[PDB]
C-alpha cells in the first residue's frame, strides 16, 4: 500500500448495507431452484378427448340444422 | 388413361355414395363437429378402415370420356385437351371465341 496505487477505496467501501430493491442481495438468486423438465406431455395429462379455446355456448345435439332454407 | 384408371374411378364413387353419404355423419356427430362436449365415443375411430377407399376425398374427377387424369373442367364435365374439340364443332351450346 504505497500512496500512488489509487485504489477508488472510499467509494468501494462506502453504501455499505444494499438492499434486496437497491443491488438484489445474495438472498436472491437461487429462487429458481432447479431446472425442470416434465415429459408426461398433453395427452398424457389424462386427456383423451379434446375440445378448442371457447365456443362453448348452446351445446346440444341439433343434426345440421343451420342452413337459412336451403 | 387405362381401362383399369377409368375401372378404378366407377368403384371408388358407387362406395362413396354408399358408404360414406351414410357414415358422413358418423364422422360429423360422434367426431368433429358435434363432437364438441358430446364426447368423441370412440366407434368411429375403429370403424372406417373397411370405408378407406370410399372416401370422397379420395375421387379425382377426370373426365367422363376421354379419361385424361389431369386439366379437368368441372363446369363442363369435361376437360381442357377434348373440351375444346366440342367446342370448336359448336355442341357446347353458347360458347365461342373470347374477345374484351
Amino acid at each position: 500500500m504505497k500512496k500512488d496505487i489509487h485504489p477508488k477505496y472510499e467509494e468501494i467501501t462506502a453504501s455499505c448495507s444494499c438492499g434486496n430493491v437497491m443491488k438484489i442481495r445474495s438472498t436472491v438468486g437461487h429462487d429458481l431452484n432447479l431446472d425442470v423438465c416434465s415429459k408426461c406431455h398433453p395427452f398424457f395429462t389424462g386427456k383423451q378427448r379434446d375440445v378448442a379455446t371457447g365456443g362453448r355456448v348452446d351445446r346440444f345435439n341439433k343434426r345440421f340444422n343451420i342452413p337459412g332454407s336451403k | 388413361a387405362k381401362q383399369s384408371m377409368k375401372a378404378r374411378e366407377v368403384k371408388r364413387v358407387a362406395l362413396a355414395d354408399k358408404y360414406f353419404a351414410k357414415r358422413a355423419e358418423l364422422k360429423a356427430i360422434i367426431s368433429d363437429v358435434n363432437a364438441s362436449d358430446e364426447d368423441r365415443w370412440n366407434a368411429v375411430l375403429k370403424l372406417q378402415t373397411l370405408p378407406r377407399d370410399s372416401s370422397p376425398s379420395r375421387q379425382r374427377n377426370r373426365c367422363r370420356q376421354t379419361g385424361r387424369p389431369h386439366g379437368f373442367l368441372r363446369k363442363f364435365g369435361l376437360s381442357r385437351i377434348k373440351v375444346r374439340e366440342a367446342a370448336m364443332r359448336g355442341e357446347i351450346p353458347g360458347l365461342k371465341k373470347a374477345s374484351w
